[PDB]
């Protein structure tokens, strides 16, 4: 009942009681490897009744850029799209979508402008991109509140406190795909797995020289 | 139609003949193309009607606001720059006009104005369809060192002589002389002709 | 007393109240069986002086969708009109709506707009979405928060949670037509039918190879 | 002191405020009949003072449908003229108003609107549209919220429940034109006429192949 | 502290709020007579400083149409000048303003736009117009509400009430001019008389055929 | 802490906040005489540090017209401009000024309109406008309200009620300007004087058939 | 916790508070002498680390106008740049800044503005303008309210009403510059000087036939 | 619970408020120094997985211009890219950024805006640039207020107080760049320092004469 | 109309002559072409005068604007360039004008400016009807070893010239030189038409 202003104590409280809402998101996290990067994200589901696979989590903004969301679904879902077209326009324009760094600060930007302008409620979700660009593997995460930072090793949504300490503690700098995979997976288990079961993990990767790879069902049940 | 403003020691007369036409269709006799602009200001209009005519209302009242606004009278050599900025600012769907500013603040001026806001000050100039004509008796006859009676002479011969050579002039000649000492004051009718005759002019 | 802003929790409170709105709409659903994908409402009716049919809920987007709605009526309407014009627009310029998930998409779209634009009230409505597109037979749901999921079987309105239960357990993969409208008629009945009386069902079919077929009173009457 | 917004249970409480308005509003009802439709509404006079039939409640959109309407007056006026432009802008562009369920539609739309767009309040009124179409004699009614149906025959202002209940049991089909305004009138009389006298009601009809016809007041005298 | 919007009984007190600053207003009263309609205001005058006369209550429209006014002078300054240029509207379009009432109807909506378009106070004012047009004499009062009316006889102002009360009794359908402007000034007399003197009375007239004509002192001074 | 809307008893307290501004500005005022009219106006002085007559209170509209100002400073200046650049419009389309009492209601108007407008607070200043136009010399006052009047004398700003019962009392219709001012002089003197001194009143006046004249400190001090 | 609006007794609180701010500004003052206008400001300063004259408190508007001002940093410089470019435009259009009286009302209106504007919090800043123009040398002071005043000699921020005590009573009206930087310094020191150490005060001047002088460290430390 | 307005002792609470988030950033400083200035910033790293160097703070606003700012990071992040394009811009229109203190004045103008313009929460950053311009070495600072000031040195965000008064002690006018950075690097030590370690410092300058010199890892590991 | 610019060692010298014409009738015998824009900073016009006029005060004002603001003057080229910006932004509805603009920050400048927003700098450059024959003149006699009163000299040959050989040319010629000890100076009429009769040169 007041808004998005400072508090007495220098705090946004509509972006904090946003960031709420995205740690109630699944979790999902991702790495850099060998020669590419990583992207795995807990598909816990539900009903028999639900179309399996097309509840996708990590998403393509284009062949060689991926992204995994947290938060509010719908707000995760026009803000990916809005990446998506923001990503053809500089390939349209330069010819060459060069460095990723540069596609994550747009959205970013998106994002920070409801942290300020008046009658608007802001993004409730977080993200990270990843994908090989013109500098090579690069992994991003994004908040509510429009900060982005760059990662060797990260994770978002429910359990990222949990996972990302795990990785704090195991986390191998140039671990080959196979086993960079496994770390992950076993760091992803390990936080949300209070409730045992992994269920069926969403993996992809990428690797610098070529476009993304969606890990099958099968591959990835050989993981779990 | 031609139309005369000349400058001489503390006073500046304005003059112009009167006659409006369409072609060969001398249609109105008494047209007016002299105007009093300002307490110590006039102005002389030239060109199409229309455009004239608006101009003249636009100065006027632009002058009286800004009178009282400022508390002081606007200066000559401002009137003119302010015009010259409505004229140049619409250079490509112009005013079709010309126009002559005279006035008196710290000392005398005369203003030649043309439809691209093209400003340039001089001791007299002349304005109009019979411009040459007067152009010739003052660069003739006119000297800095003549009274502001000899000027008002000067003046009705010159426009006499243009309405001689040009058929597009024509009508009573009027004229005005602006002082410090008295103001704008525009001659009585009468007055002039009478010099006319003196002069042993015609019409 | 205060908006569509972030709760101290993390939620919308306004789109929460949304969805308490379509809980108390009517009772409806839908699946995939054999070779196409049906639809069935619950036609409760009161006075004879309403004119029958005219109460249709299963609505047409075109010959080869169409799409039922739960929540406050009026929303329900200006948005199905929406959604039409769309698949119209979709048609003109790419000459054929390939991708009918993409149809929900932008109505779904819409709807999310609401979700942070500050002065607007939200659409008190959800609606499923049924048809064969370019991939094949297609079923999706829609809330008044955007999300959208695609389904092997669902249902909303009022009996949701009961009539998803029965089906949860007893739906059968593909059944073929007749059994798919039975099972989803007595799906139907058990939820809603504690008040005894199916009264006279909606129903309409479509099957892959050709347009929609709506049932007529006699032949719905034959299942009942 | 707060809004048009959801509360938590569901409901827009100024579209409710809204209805309240109209109950307030004089009682008029409509039937479809024979081979047309008939309107009637009750012409509640005061003073002698005031300039009698100009207190016309039944008003024409067109030569061929009527309406009429219950709430604030004005808000009732500035919908009629909407829905007569209307009505002339679908005559115009495709030379005939083929559906006149379109016409009512339109103006729904219109209400609909401001059940959302935040700075404006709702339009106070709900209304009957009558008339005979490409399709045949039709009968429409729409309330504040915007909602509309199709009856066999109904009514609306102040004694709606009364006089409804009454067709509800008494309406005959197919009641030929003469014995259908009575049944009319005697179902408008019972309703409203807790205070006995029937006044001087207002009934007008058409019928399929013509025009509308509005009774003169001694030809409305002889049913009453 | 709250609006205009609908209360939990159906009414806009914003609009109520307005009535009650017409009903302080001053009293004036018209009514149409034997082949014209007359109008009658109180002029009730303070100082002696006052410009008398150019205290005009009754202003005209058109040379056949005049009005008269009760309620925050402002505002019913600024809509008579809507009319007047609304008048000459219908005027340069048309060739000649046919129908009066449309004229009223006009600057009705107007005010009844400001009943709910959100930021924005009412029209407090209510006035009546009077004049004779291609359907004849013809008389109307307009409320803050938009709400019109055509009267036989009718007042406004702050003893409404009373007057009309009189009128409602002794009022003479074809009372010729003479006895009709009596009638009316008696009527207005009794009403606001409770403080005896009448004081000075702006009358005016018009009579089908010809233009309107506003009495001069004496002539007025003759029926006082 | 709530607006401009009307009070239960139907009044604008914002605009009577208003009116309280103004009644703390200075005392000045004027009346008709002769063939002319005049202004006068307090001009109380403080420090010996202000620039003397650069404090005009009478302020030229144009040669024939002045107007004297009283309430919040800063909007009295703004109005006044206003004024002057309106009237200027008048003079170049139409030629001439021909009635005064127009220029005034125009300037009155664009006060009214922050009356109702909504977000935006309303002119905390009332002026009267002297001189004579095509009709004569003419006298008008205007509040914050936007409501305006014609006198033959009259006050304004801190000693209204007292100087106004002054020339309400000994006020004399076709004074002789010598004796006008006089009288008028008298009259500020008795209702300001409270505090003795008059100090150095600022005194103008305009005579049928030529421009305004200010008159001079030692011709005002005459008087004194 | 509500406005900018008219208190129950006249008077905009917003702009009182803004006072506040100005007087808890630095103090400075200016006064007309011989045949010119100067300006002092107390430069009082903290750190070694400041880059001394860079915090520049009398500034320019062009060679033959400056302007010192008092209150939120900030609102100063932005509304000194306003009064810059409006300078410029004065120029371009008329050929010549003629009466700077002129210049001051344009910037003074700026900050009326945001007094009655709705949406916007005012200016809190005072500040005076000094200089020769067509007229003479001129001095004026202006506040958040939008009020201008032309003085012979006067101050404002923090030591206002004592140096204006001073100079009200020890002001010499035609006092030769030396003497009037003197007689400035002595008021300025006095005000301020609770804290004994004068400090380095800023100190220009201008005087007619000729542009503005500012005065050096040393000149100025020669008075000091 | 109210806004961007003034208390009623003349301060904008909001923007006290973002000083506050400013006052919680990381702490940085620079100064003047021989023939240049420096800059140096705490870079105070948390996990293993951060992407060491890409946590830039020092950022480049053109070849010989930099600045480091503290306080949200989001926020600071658009108000650099803005001074960014706002450089080039002034480079394109006069073809050379001559003066820097302009830079810095659009920026804090920009930043002024939101301090006023209602709607919309102010800048919750502070930042200082540095560079060497027509005129030379220069050194700026400006808070979310807009207000700006020139150093010889000084710092921003959480050790400001304490830093500064080292400087305010030990500065050391014109110390060769060596020596300079030395008592810099002396200086951020002490104040944020009760930490013990002061971590990997992130440390740049530039000369007169030429571009800006980032410093590498083991350089400035030289004098950590 | 002729003017010309020219550079040499520590100084930059600028000159026209002022006739403003209508096609062959000569209107105005002395107009101005030469104006101070910056204390060390000239430009000459030339061209349509409305356009040539509004031009000059822009540039003027602009100028002293950016100096409060910056402290310090506008380099040449900036300026140049400002005024290149504003011209080719306008290209296809132009402000049919040429000028030079010539002055001395770090060193002296001058720089041809055309209609199109084209901008050269050249050790010397002449602009306007006459411009070929002081072209002449100058590609046969300047040399940067020369004084800045042989300068004032060549350039009053230069336009002479020209005044020979144009009839879009003619009055009096009026020089200003501009150096950084005594910055921009205009040349007394007289010494100018002293210099004209010492060199056997005529008007």
């Amino acid at each position: 009942r007041a808004i998005t202003v400072f508090s007495p104590d220098g705090r946004l409280f509509q972006v904090e009681y946003a960031r709420e809402a995205v740690k109630k998101g699944s979790t999902a996290l991702g790495m850099k490897f060998a020669n590419g990067v990583l992207l795995i994200s807990d598909k816990k589901v539900r009903s028999r009744l639900i179309e399996q696979n097309s509840i996708e989590k990590i998403q393509l903004i284009d062949d060689y850029v991926a992204a995994v969301t947290s938060g509010l679904v719908a707000d995760a879902r026009v803000l990916v799209d809005f990446a998506r077209i923001s990503a053809q326009q500089e390939k349209v324009t330069y010819g060459s979508l060069v460095n990723i760094e540069n596609l994550v600060k747009r959205v970013a930007d998106q994002m920070q402008q409801y942290t300020q302008y008046g009658g608007v409620r802001p993004y409730g979700v977080s993200l990270i991109f990843a994908g090989i660009d013109q500098i090579g593997p690069r992994l991003f995460d994004c908040d509510p509140a429009g900060t982005i930072n760059e990662y060797k090793a990260t994770a978002i949504g429910s359990g990222k406190d949990a996972v990302v300490s795990f990785l704090e503690r195991e986390y191998k700098e140039n671990l080959p795909e196979k086993e960079a995979v496994t770390l992950g997976i076993k760091a992803l288990k390990s936080s949300l797995e209070e409730g045992e079961e992994l269920k069926a993990p969403e993996i992809a990767s990428i690797t610098v020289g070529n476009k993304y790879r969606i890990y099958d069902q099968e591959e990835v049940k050989k993981f779990l | 139609t031609t139309t005369v403003g000349i400058t001489l020691k503390d006073a500046v007369i304005m003059a112009t003949e009167r006659r409006v036409t369409m072609e060969n269709f001398i249609m109105h006799k008494n047209g007016k193309k002299l105007f009093q602009i300002d307490t110590y200001t006039g102005m002389t209009i030239a060109g199409l009607v229309g455009d004239a005519q608006v101009l003249v209302r636009y100065m006027k009242a632009e002058l009286e606001l800004y009178r009282l606004q400022r508390r002081v009278n606007m200066p000559i050599e401002a009137v003119a720059t302010l015009l010259s900025n409505m004229l140049n600012q619409v250079k490509y769907m112009p005013y079709m006009v010309q126009l002559l500013v005279g006035g008196i603040d710290t000392a005398p001026h005369v203003f030649s104005i043309d439809a691209a806001g093209g400003s340039v000050e001089d001791i007299y100039a002349s304005t109009g369809s019979g411009s040459p004509f007067v152009y010739g008796v003052l660069e003739s006859q006119y000297s800095e060192k003549m009274t502001v009676d000899e000027g008002v002479d000067l003046v009705i011969r010159a426009i006499s002589a243009a309405k001689q050579r040009d058929s597009a002039s024509g009508g009573m000649i009027d004229v005005a002389v602006i002082t410090r000492k008295d103001g704008y004051v525009q001659l009585p009718t009468d007055q002039i002709e009478s010099r006319i005759r003196k002069l042993g002019l015609i019409l």
